[PDB]
């Protein structure tokens, strides 16, 4: 694994993935999860299961030029 | 949005 | 303490803090402005600045605190 | 601290500056190097081409200055 | 990385 590559961590408080025990479940990925970013405060990365997207919406958020906040942070007075 | 293994295949 | 996404995120509605324009306040304060933690709940980090805490009180503190949006 | 010796070899000078990345105006761009407890350097000191500051600016990437990339 | 004066005019 290596968490020092960003895929195989612990991405939120809830996290599911595991090197151990992941399996592809979105048709784009081969040995790793699918991934997208939050720019909350610094940043990270969260994986898209993980955020209990749906393939379309993670496609359509990826062909787009919007910003992502994840579940964890969306809600948060971002002014 | 940025994202990791989400291109076609 | 350390916050978990940083030092820049505006902490209240009022938030003054911006990384372009944001110089030491606090005699300690060297590349990141002070914060500290309210415990209301999920618990938020907040800028010591926006609270206009004095640096006795802030240094006091360093039991449990609560923000001025919370108090 | 924007007008600070950012390294050794720094080029950023108040008397001298003039805009060199596309989103420079009237101060340099700086990069928060995450060594130790931390501190800020002018990107175009450290030879980074716009692109790449750009990238690093969008990314949760760390950045480590030429001086402390190596452990 | 967090940045000064990266932002787009
Ligand atoms: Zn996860
Ligand atoms: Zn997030
Ligand atoms: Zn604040
Ligand atoms: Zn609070
Ligand atoms: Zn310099
Ligand atoms: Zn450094």
């Amino acid at each position: 694994g290596s968490p020092e590559f960003g895929y195989w961590i612990t991405c939120c408080p809830t996290c599911d993935v595991d090197i151990n025990t992941w399996v592809p479940f979105y048709s784009t990925e081969l040995n790793k999860p699918a991934m997208i970013y939050c720019s909350h405060g610094d940043g990270h990365w969260v994986h898209a299961q993980c955020m209990d997207l749906e393939e379309r919406t993670l496609i359509h958020l990826s062909e787009g030029s919007n910003k992502y906040y994840c579940n964890e942070h969306v809600q948060i007075a971002r002014a | 949005a940025r994202t990791k293994q989400t291109a076609r295949k």
